[PDB]
């Protein structure tokens, strides 16, 4: 979020990368360190090359962004699993994204809230007919 | 009385008579065009010479439906009721679903030359309680 | 050949561009699309990737081979 | 000898052939898809004919489109 | 008839015939013949393969009779 | 933004997130269950609905569950 | 007798009204 | 962005894509769903909609009679009515060339026109009105009507005049006035006019505005109504040799009841049409003094269902009253189920009983009604079973129906989708069984092998209503029998049109039609299945056991658990409209094929051909195609020409729905990806932008919209058909 | 194209204004209205 670093990807280009949206509206950025320049599959098409040391790459979505990252932890030899993945607005204001808590979200991690958690189950939802006309649905009652 | 007069007996219908001495030879026996029409002389046919089936249940045409009805129903139940048997049998058997896709030959022989006593099987089975399961005792969905 | 030939043989070249637009995206998108850019984790024969994204149906090679031999058979 | 004076067989030869050729191509475009799920190997196609083919799909099939909505149109 | 029956596999989704699997099962459980090989809706993937194989299959059959009828009755 | 729920049937067994191909979901400590870990949504703006998750959950009838809702270009997962 | 010009003017004139209320009752219904 | 469009959801309206904008006008209807819907404002806003829509009937209604008042040939069409062709409107299109101009400047006309099918002639003509100028001041009366309509749904948006929820869930009050108003007063104000107007128009007596108040109907006043005797009101009803339009034959009577057919324009007679509408006025007033409402006396109909428990039905019909008046889904429900039986009702005694003068001679508007008002009806069934789903995602409250019929019927829903199931089964493989049967001995040379089984029920049945033509003899059929020795007015007139093979009441049947009974029980029976296990699945199931928590429409639940596409009530609504025209083609070729051959002379070729399914694809539908297809050729151009193109429409469009039936939503949003990039990496086009984001339709919108497109072709392939087809051979 | 009914000078032009005018006009007006970014 200070300022983004890392050598981009050595590739050739292709027409699969950032349209319009990327400066009009936003678009996102991954990082990561590889112990050695390397072959790697773009999310948008191809081989690409990452550099020994640090990596920066722009996509233009987040979904690719975690993509690439499954491809580099679970793909190479020794992991890579130090990638960082962000939003950037066109204003400039970079946004950490992933991984949220600097802990990966599949294991738990103390000081996390719970979000979206109900106390019942799914057949304990209460019936629409008695929640009609309100602006809730069943699960978000 | 005067019943079924839009029919008329195929004997008696010249149009049936007229196509019957041009009836086709089914098989090698070349006869065959003539034994149909000597069997079918014998249905009403219609104004176009053609045999009409009454099974509103008079047994003067019991034979246009009721026989072929019971004969079917017997070899039907019969299917039926040997393979829920066989069905059933295998249930006990620890790995049933091989046996559904690997059949025990000997088994299912066994069960397939029993069935022709279906009616009473299930007579009983009815009377004993193993034909029909509860309803509490049965998975459903929600209501 | 007159012009009822130029148009039929127009109307062939048209199916047969079809079901190659179909075949061809279907090998060059196997991998990946700004859609699912991890369709290859999927397979080549998978029915979607869920009603997300907008809908998903038909993505994979397969869909598109499963197409293609619709276009093929009007062509 | 006598198969063109023979218009059922010349009929029928013609379209058996047409239906075998089809069914072959669509599967040709079948087994480039399952190729490039289960056997492309990025670190083995850098910069080559595959690469690039991959890298411009859109171009590719944007203009395959446009060129079969062309066709459609005037035919 | 096998081209218009393809169109039942083709314009619907499984999810129906799962559940209306679901109420013939009840129908065997009641009378205690459900079998142990549970029945499923065909999955997503096959109703795709079994209405392009019955569509092509009626249609193809279709021109079949209709192409050697004419070629036979012409002469 | 699609909603996303976690209901207390969660045995915690991570496979929710490990599915996530936008990273909506986490784990977070919880006691109902013996992983004392249940899933939570706090990123449901990046959700673009392929219900993964779902697929990926072994308890009867799930305890996570996805309701389609109001459509962005997040949500629809474009890429333009 | 077949219809007249000025039946048929006067038809166009008539239907000014429904016209009119359509077009109130369509936007109080956009309310 | 930001984006007003539509108002009544902000989820929409922040949608980016261009599904905002489909979605916007395919969720506007649906009132309950608005951002901030309460359900007085939705009961008000329904009843402004109302009015709106009545006043569209009206102007639709002022429309036709308008068009024929202007551009038509009533006057001349009434000079004779067999031989001449009723005139629709006028064509201008400047399309055309030489050759359409002058194939359809017909009918006598100087221009292009169209040859009208809606009956509209027949109907105008018995009513009473024989010029221009009634049908002119009829329409405008409607535009005024309309009026009226427009400014009362206006009004009753206003503060003041807003009508209350208690006053819109005033059940009793609202059914007493349309019981003994809306179809009683009508009823007998239609007798009135009947006796009045229609009844002495067609006899040469011109009745109207401005003498109908010096000009009594009958000799003898209201003094025979209001002393005693009414059969002086019967009098001398007209005698058979009566000439329509003239004194020849006419009598003074007014209400009678000697049924069967007028002699000469072979419809219902006019005095027994008043007579039946009196009388059932009557019975519609006697109807709305039920129920309570401002005086004690009457009945309360949540005392009657609380009144109605049963021993092997739980709860009976507790709680229902409040059950039906809290859900207009219900009552939707209800009123198009009803309403769909009656349409039904209507097609299946109009082409055997008509009422409008040389209307049964009119083969193609005949053929056409029966179709339209089948498929209206069709339409009305599938909506009901809709919104009976609807309701039960929506309104079900299953605390306050605990036990009753509904709950119940949710509680064995196995048994009834698997007995449905069950003879659905039965239906299908026994009856595609005997037609293949059929095709294939037939194929081989030997018709005489085919299974043809004789209809005795309904003949037994037509024996019941006095046709002697099977030799049943039974009831009316047997004059030794007691239902015979009534003297009762109608029964010679009613033996007499049905002893006759000269109409369509109650048609002589043979195996063809024993066959395509049990094709449409099969098709009846499939739809139903369909619709039903919808409905009763619509709030849960074991692949989703919380369907209710994700509405009625959704797209799916995803490729878990197995897969889940088409899971929701509204796709079974879906796949139950394709049954519904399958059901409703079955039906239609039916009528049409029996009626070709009955109108020819030739019911031979269905009665012979008709038992086995090459016979319908060869005799009905290629053959009655050769005009058709005809319409336009290389060697000219006749009236035929339009249905023609219409016929290849319909094609085209069916086909064109088959893309959104078959091939599925990520396909599409893939290859527009490929044009959005393309246009941004166009110079020159680079210059615009979209103003909202392009992106495919979505899965329920394409099975809605494939659908759309395969009705569409469906209606109007087989309309250009029928009309093509029955006007080339009669018309 | 030719009319005897009466006033039949009135489809020369309310043809092409059913057909053309009218159709653009509220085409028009509607796509200015589902544009307009207000407030919501
Ligand atoms: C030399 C040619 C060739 C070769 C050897 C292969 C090889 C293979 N293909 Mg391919 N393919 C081909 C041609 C070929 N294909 C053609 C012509 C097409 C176009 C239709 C395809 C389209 C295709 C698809 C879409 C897929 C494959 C798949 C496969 C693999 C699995 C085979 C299989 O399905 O098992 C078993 C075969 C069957 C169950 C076939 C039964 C159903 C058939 C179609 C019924 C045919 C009806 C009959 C002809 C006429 C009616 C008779 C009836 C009335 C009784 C296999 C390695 C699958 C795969 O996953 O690849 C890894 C798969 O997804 N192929
Ligand atoms: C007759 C039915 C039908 C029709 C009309 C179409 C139409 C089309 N399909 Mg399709 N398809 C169909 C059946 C049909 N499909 C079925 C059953 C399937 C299931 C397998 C598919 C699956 C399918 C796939 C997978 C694909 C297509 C593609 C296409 C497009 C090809 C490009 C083109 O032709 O441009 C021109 C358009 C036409 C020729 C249509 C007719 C236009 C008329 C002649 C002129 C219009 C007049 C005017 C506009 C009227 C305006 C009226 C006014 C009131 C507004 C095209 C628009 C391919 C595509 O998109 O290519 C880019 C594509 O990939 N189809
Ligand atoms: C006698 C008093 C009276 C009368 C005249 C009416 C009349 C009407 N009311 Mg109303 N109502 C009343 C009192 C009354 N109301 C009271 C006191 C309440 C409060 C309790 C209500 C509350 C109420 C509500 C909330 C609504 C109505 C509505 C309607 C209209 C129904 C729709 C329609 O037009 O179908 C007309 C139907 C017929 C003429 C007869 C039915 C058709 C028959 C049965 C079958 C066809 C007949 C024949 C065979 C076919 C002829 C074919 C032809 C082409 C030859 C209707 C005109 C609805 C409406 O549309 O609002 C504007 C509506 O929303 N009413
Ligand atoms: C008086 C009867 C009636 C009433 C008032 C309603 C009322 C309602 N219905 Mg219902 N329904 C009805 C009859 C009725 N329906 C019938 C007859 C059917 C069977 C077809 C259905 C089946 C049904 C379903 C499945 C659904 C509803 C839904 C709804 C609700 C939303 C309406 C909406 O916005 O849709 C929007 C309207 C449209 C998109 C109209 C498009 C169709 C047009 C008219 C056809 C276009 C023809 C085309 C131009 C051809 C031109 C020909 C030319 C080219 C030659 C609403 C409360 C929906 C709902 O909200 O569920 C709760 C829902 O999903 N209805
Ligand atoms: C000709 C087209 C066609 C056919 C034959 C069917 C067939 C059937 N549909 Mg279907 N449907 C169709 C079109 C068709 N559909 C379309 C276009 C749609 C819209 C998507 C639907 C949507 C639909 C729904 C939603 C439902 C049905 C239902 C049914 C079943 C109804 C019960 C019945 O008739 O029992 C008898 C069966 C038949 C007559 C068909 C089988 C015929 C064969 C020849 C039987 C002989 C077996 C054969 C020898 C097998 C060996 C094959 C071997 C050569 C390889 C039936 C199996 C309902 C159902 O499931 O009922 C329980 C149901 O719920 N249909
Ligand atoms: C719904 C009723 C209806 C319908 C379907 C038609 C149909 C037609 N009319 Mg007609 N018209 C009608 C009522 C109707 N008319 C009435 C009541 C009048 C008397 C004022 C006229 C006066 C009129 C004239 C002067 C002409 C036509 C003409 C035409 C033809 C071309 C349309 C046109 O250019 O004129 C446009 C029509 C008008 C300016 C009159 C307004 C129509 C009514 C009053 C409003 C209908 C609104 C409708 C119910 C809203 C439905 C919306 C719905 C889709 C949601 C066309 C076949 C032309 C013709 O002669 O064809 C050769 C022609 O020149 N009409
Ligand atoms: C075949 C013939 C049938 C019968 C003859 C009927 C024709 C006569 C209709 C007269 C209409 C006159 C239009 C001009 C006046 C106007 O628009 O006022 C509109 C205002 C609404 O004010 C509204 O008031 C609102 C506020 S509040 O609600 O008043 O608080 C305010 O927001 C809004 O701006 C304001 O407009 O209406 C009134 O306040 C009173 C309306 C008077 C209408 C009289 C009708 C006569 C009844 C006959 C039919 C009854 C049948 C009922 C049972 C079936
Ligand atoms: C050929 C057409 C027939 C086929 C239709 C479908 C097959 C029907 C098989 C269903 C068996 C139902 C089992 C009932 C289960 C049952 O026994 O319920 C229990 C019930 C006893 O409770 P009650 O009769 O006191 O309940 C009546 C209410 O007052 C209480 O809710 O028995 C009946 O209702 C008998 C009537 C059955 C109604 C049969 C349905 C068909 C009716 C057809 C229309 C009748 C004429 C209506 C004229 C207005
Ligand atoms: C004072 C009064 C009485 C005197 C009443 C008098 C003196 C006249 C009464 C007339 C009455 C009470 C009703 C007249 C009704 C006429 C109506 C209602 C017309 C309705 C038309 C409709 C609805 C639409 C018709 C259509 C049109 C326009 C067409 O052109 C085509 C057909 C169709 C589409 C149907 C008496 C002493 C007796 C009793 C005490 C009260
Ligand atoms: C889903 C649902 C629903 C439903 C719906 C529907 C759609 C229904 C229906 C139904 C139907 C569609 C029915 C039908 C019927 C019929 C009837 C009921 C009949 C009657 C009859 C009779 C009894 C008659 C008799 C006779 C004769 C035959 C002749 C002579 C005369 C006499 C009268 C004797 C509701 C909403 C409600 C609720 C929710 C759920
Ligand atoms: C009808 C239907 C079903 C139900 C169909 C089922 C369950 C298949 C039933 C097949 C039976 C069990 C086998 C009959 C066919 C045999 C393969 C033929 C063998 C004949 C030999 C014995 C000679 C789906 O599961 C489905 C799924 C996805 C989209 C559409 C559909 C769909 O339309
Ligand atoms: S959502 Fe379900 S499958 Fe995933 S971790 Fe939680 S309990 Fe396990
Ligand atoms: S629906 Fe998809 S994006 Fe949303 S939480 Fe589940 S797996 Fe993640
Ligand atoms: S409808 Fe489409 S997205 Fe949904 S489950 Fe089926 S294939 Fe998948
Ligand atoms: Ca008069
Ligand atoms: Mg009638």
């Amino acid at each position: 979020m200070t300022e983004l670093s890392g050598q981009p990807p050595k590739f050739g280009g292709s027409t699969g990368g950032l349209l319009s949206k990327a400066n009009r509206e936003e678009k996102y950025a991954i990082t990561w360190t590889s112990a050695s320049e390397q072959v790697f599959e773009m999310p948008t098409g191809g081989a690409a090359i990452m550099n020994e040391g640090e990596n920066l790459l722009y996509l233009a979505r987040k979904e690719q962004c975690l993509a690439l990252g499954t491809q580099l932890r679970t793909k190479f030899k020794p992991k890579i699993q130090d990638y960082k993945i962000y939003r950037v607005y066109p204003s400039g204001e970079v946004q950490y994204l992933h991984p949220a808590d600097g802990v990966f979200p599949e294991k738990v991690n103390e000081g996390r809230e719970a979000q979206g958690t109900k106390t019942r189950r799914i057949g304990q939802n209460p019936e629409p007919v008695t929640i009609k006309f309100s602006g809730k649905a069943p699960y978000e009652v | 009385a005067d019943d079924f007069a839009n029919l008329t007996p195929c004997s008696e219908n010249p149009a049936y008579l007229a196509k019957s001495k041009n009836f086709l030879n089914t098989t090698n026996d070349p006869n065959s065009g003539k034994i149909r029409a000597e069997r079918y002389a014998s249905a009403l046919c219609g104004p176009e010479g053609y045999p009409h089936l009454i099974v509103d249940g008079r047994f003067t045409h019991a034979g246009d439906f009721l026989i072929p009805s019971i004969l079917f129903l017997y070899i039907a139940g019969w299917i039926g009721w040997v393979g829920r048997s066989y069905l059933i049998e295998i249930r006990e058997s620890k790995n049933p679903e091989m046996q559904e896709v690997v059949i025990n030959v000997p088994l299912a022989i066994k069960k397939m030359l029993g069935g022709f006593l279906w009616p009473l099987a299930a007579v009983g089975e009815y009377t004993s309680g193993k034909l029909v399961m509860k309803d509490s005792e049965i998975p459903t969905s929600p209501r | 050949l007159g012009t009822a030939d130029f148009m039929v043989h127009h109307i062939h070249a048209f199916t047969i561009h079809v079901t190659a637009l179909i075949l061809l995206k279907g090998v060059l998108y196997a991998r990946s699309s700004r859609l699912v850019p991890d369709k290859a984790n999927l397979g080549f024969r998978f029915p979607c990737d869920g009603p997300g994204r907008g809908g998903t149906c038909q993505v994979s090679g397969w869909d598109h081979v499963f197409l293609g031999l619709f276009w093929m058979y009007n062509s | 000898p006598y198969q063109a004076i023979d218009y059922a067989t010349q009929l029928s030869l013609f379209t058996h052939h047409m239906w075998i050729g089809g069914f072959l191509i669509v599967g040709a475009g079948a087994h480039g898809a399952i190729f490039m799920v289960r056997d492309y190997d990025p670190a083995k196609n850098v910069n080559n004919l595959l690469d690039r083919m991959l890298r411009h799909r859109d171009a590719i099939i944007s203009h395959l489109n446009w060129v079969c909505i062309f066709l459609g149109f005037h035919s | 008839f096998v081209f218009a029956f393809s169109l039942m596999f083709l314009f619907s989704g499984r999810g129906y015939w799962q559940e209306l699997i679901e109420s013939i099962v009840w129908a065997h459980n009641k009378l205690n013949v459900a079998p142990a090989i549970q029945p499923r809706a065909l999955s997503i993937i096959q109703g795709r393969a079994v209405g392009v194989a019955h569509y092509l299959l009626g249609g193809i059959v279709t021109t079949w009779a209709f192409f050697l009828a004419r070629s036979l009755s012409i002469g | 933004s699609h909603s996303v729920k976690i209901y207390d049937t969660c045995i915690g067994c991570t496979q929710c997130v490990r599915a996530c191909p936008l990273d909506v979901l986490e784990m977070v400590p919880w006691d109902g269950c013996k992983a004392a870990q249940i899933a939570s949504s706090p990123r449901t703006e990046d959700c673009v609905g392929c219900k993964r998750c779902e697929t990926a959950c072994p308890t009867d009838f799930l305890s996570i569950r996805v309701y389609l809702g109001a459509e962005t270009t997040r949500s629809m997962g474009l890429a333009y | 007798m077949a219809l007249s010009d000025t039946q048929i003017l006067a038809a166009l004139v008539v239907a000014l009204l429904p016209a009119f209320l359509a077009f109130r009752l369509s936007t109080e219904l956009y309310k | 962005m930001a984006t007003k469009f539509p108002k009544f959801s902000q989820d929409l309206a922040q949608d980016p894509t261009t599904r905002r904008i489909w979605y916007g006008i395919a969720t506007a209807h649906d009132f309950e769903t608005h951002d901030g819907m309460t359900e007085e404002n939705l009961y008000q806003k329904i009843f402004a909609s109302h009015f709106g829509h009545i006043a569209i009937i009206f102007l639709w209604t002022s429309g036709t009679l308008f068009h024929v008042a202007w551009q038509g040939n009533f006057e001349q069409w009434i000079k004779d009515p067999l031989n001449i062709r009723p005139i629709a409107h006028a064509i201008w299109d400047p399309h055309f060339g030489e050759g359409a101009v002058n194939a359809f400047t017909q009918a006598g006309a100087s221009n292009p026109v169209n040859i009208a099918y809606s009956g509209v002639y027949h109907w105008f003509y018995t009513i009473g009105m024989t010029t221009n100028q009634e049908l002119y001041s009829g329409a405008v009366f409607l535009l005024v009507l309309a009026s009226l309509f427009l400014f009362a749904g206006w009004l009753h948006l206003q503060p003041k005049f807003r009508p209350s929820l208690a006053w819109f869930k005033n059940a009793e009050s609202r059914l007493n006035h349309h019981l003994a108003g809306l179809f009683g007063v009508s009823s007998l104000a239609w007798a009135g006019h009947l006796v009045h107007v229609a009844i002495p128009e067609a006899r040469g007596q011109h009745v109207g505005w401005d003498n109908f108040l010096s000009t009594p109907p009958h000799p003898a006043g209201l003094m025979p109504f209001f002393t005693g005797n009414w059969g002086v009101y019967a009098a001398d009803p007209d005698t058979a040799g009566h000439i329509f339009g003239t004194s020849e034959g006419a009598g003074t009577a007014i209400l009678t009841f000697l049924g069967g057919f007028h002699p000469q324009t072979e419809s219902l007679w006019l005095t027994d049409i008043a007579h039946h509408h009196l009388a059932i006025a009557v019975i519609f007033i006697i109807a709305g003094h039920m129920y309570r409402t401002n005086w004690g006396i009457g009945h309360s109909i949540k005392e009657i269902l609380n009144a109605h428990k049963g021993p092997l039905t739980g709860a009976g019909h507790t709680n229902l009253y409040d059950t039906i008046n809290n859900s207009l889904h219900f009552q939707l429900g209800l009123a198009l189920a009803s309403l769909g039986v009656i349409t039904s009702l209507v097609a299946q005694h109009m082409y055997s009983l008509p009422s409008y003068a040389f209307i049964a001679q009119d083969h193609t508007t005949q053929a056409a009604l029966y179709t339209h008002h089948q498929y209206i009806a069709g339409f009305l069934m599938v909506g009901a079973f809709a919104h009976g789903a609807i309701f039960f995602v929506r309104d079900y409250d299953p605390v306050a129906n605990k036990d009753n019929v509904l709950a119940r019927m949710l509680e064995h829903k196995e048994a009834l989708i698997s007995h449905l199931s069950w003879v659905s089964l039965f239906l299908g493989f026994h009856t595609l069984g005997l037609y293949v049967h059929n095709d294939v001995v037939v194929a081989f040379g030997t018709p005489e092998k085919q299974i043809l089984i004789e209809p005795v029920f309904a003949q037994w049945i037509q024996a019941t209503s006095g046709k002697a033509l099977y030799g049943f003899d039974v009831l009316l059929s047997n004059p030794d029998s007691i239902a015979s020795t009534t003297g009762a007015a109608w029964l010679p007139g009613w033996l007499d049109a049905i002893n006759s093979g000269t109409n369509s009441l109650f048609l002589t049947i043979g195996p063809g039609d024993f066959l395509v009974h049990h094709a449409i029980a099969l098709g009846l029976h499939t739809t139903a299945l369909i619709l039903i296990k919808g409905a009763l699945d619509a709030r849960g199931s074991k692949l989703m056991p919380d369907k209710k928590d994700f509405g009625y429409s959704f797209p799916c639940d995803g490729p878990g658990r197995g897969g889940t596409c088409d899971i929701s009530a509204w796709d079974a609504f879906y796949l139950a409209m394709f049954w519904m025209l399958n059901t409703l083609g079955w039906l239609t070729f039916y009528w049409h094929w029996k009626h070709l051959g009955v109108w020819s002379g030739n019911v031979a070729q269905f009665n012979e051909n008709s038992t086995y399914l090459m016979g319908w694809f060869r005799d009905y539908l290629w053959a009655n195609s050769a005009q058709l297809i005809n319409g336009y050729n290389p060697y000219g151009v006749n009236n035929l020409s339009v249905w023609a193109w219409m016929f290849l429409f319909g094609h085209l469009v069916w086909a064109t729905g088959f893309m959104f039936l078959i091939s599925w939503r990520g396909y599409w949003q893939e290859l527009i990806e490929t044009i959005v990039w393309a246009h941004e990496r166009t110079p020159l086009a680079n210059l615009v932008r979209w103003k909202d984001k392009p992106v495919a339709l979505s899965i329920v919108q394409a099975r809605l919209v494939g659908l759309a497109h395969f009705t569409v072709g469906y209606v109007l392939t087989y309309a250009a058909f029928l009309i093509a087809s029955t006007a080339g051979k009669f018309g | 194209m030719d009319g005897s009914y009466a006033a039949s000078y009135l489809p020369w032009i309310l043809i092409p204004m059913v057909g053309w005018l009218f159709p653009a006009v509220t085409m028009g007006l509607l796509f200015i209205h589902i544009e307009s970014e207000g407030e919501g």
